């Protein structure tokens, strides 16, 4: 009658869980990065996941990037990185 | 006839609201503000806000140190500014001036 009402339609993240990240992978003195996600590990492997919901996918080189060795990144382990070829 | 009415939020409850607000975003980065709080290493999510600024994580990742150290030079520089600086809250004052 003198205003305006606004229906926000979001999206809210739930249903959270446990998980152990590393902020690179070393694998044959390279370190790769997630291009879109983060490395997360259920505990024994090693995947790589989107962002705002749980999708666990095998880390390959076409999900990630090199960028120099694994002497810098502190927190770096040691994992397999899939190659497609 | 003219009277100061006590605000209804103390000061000790106003910074236990920016604690609770600087622990979320220390300790979540952006999730607690839109949902859950989701707990994440704080290089990580540095890596995240460059990221954001479009600056891939390896350029954060490789000069961490370099990160830290300027970060913690940049908030003791605010603190002695803060603490020099002869009228840096000039707003509040004035506010409170013009109120008296
Ligand atoms: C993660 O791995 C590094 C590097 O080891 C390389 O990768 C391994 C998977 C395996 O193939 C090795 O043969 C490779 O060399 C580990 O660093 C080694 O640490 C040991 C003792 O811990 C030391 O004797 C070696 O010299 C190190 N290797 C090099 C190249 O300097 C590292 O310890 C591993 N991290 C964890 C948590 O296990
Ligand atoms: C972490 O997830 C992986 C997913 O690959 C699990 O490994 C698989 O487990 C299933 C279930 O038995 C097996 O059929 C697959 O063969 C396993 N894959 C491999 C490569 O071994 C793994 O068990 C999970 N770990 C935990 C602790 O939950
Ligand atoms: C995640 O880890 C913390 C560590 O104590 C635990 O309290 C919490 O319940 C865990 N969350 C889930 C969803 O498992």
């Amino acid at each position: 009658p003198h205003g305006v009402v606004f229906l926000h339609v979001t999206y809210v993240p739930a249903q959270e869980k446990n998980f152990t990240t590393a902020p690179a992978i070393c694998h044959d003195g390279k370190a790769h990065f997630p291009r879109e996600g983060v490395f997360v590990s259920n505990g024994t492997h090693w995947f790589v996941t989107q962002r705002n919901f749980y999708e666990p996918q095998i880390i390959t080189t076409d999900n990630t990037f090199v960028s120099g060795n694994c002497d810098v990144v502190i927190g770096i382990v040691n994992n397999t990185v899939y190659d497609p070829l | 006839g003219l009277t100061v009415l006590p605000p209804l939020l103390t000061d000790e409850m106003i910074a236990q609201y920016t604690s609770a607000l600087l622990a979320g975003t220390i300790t979540s980065g952006w999730t607690f503000g839109a949902g859950p709080a989701l707990q994440i290493p704080f290089p990580m999510q540095m890596a995240y806000r460059f990221n954001g600024i479009g600056v891939t994580q390896n350029v954060l990742y490789e000069n961490q140190k370099l990160i830290a150290n300027q970060f913690n030079s940049a908030i003791g520089k605010i603190q002695d500014s803060l603490s020099s600086t002869p009228s840096a809250l000039g707003k509040l004052q004035d506010v409170v001036n013009h109120n008296a």
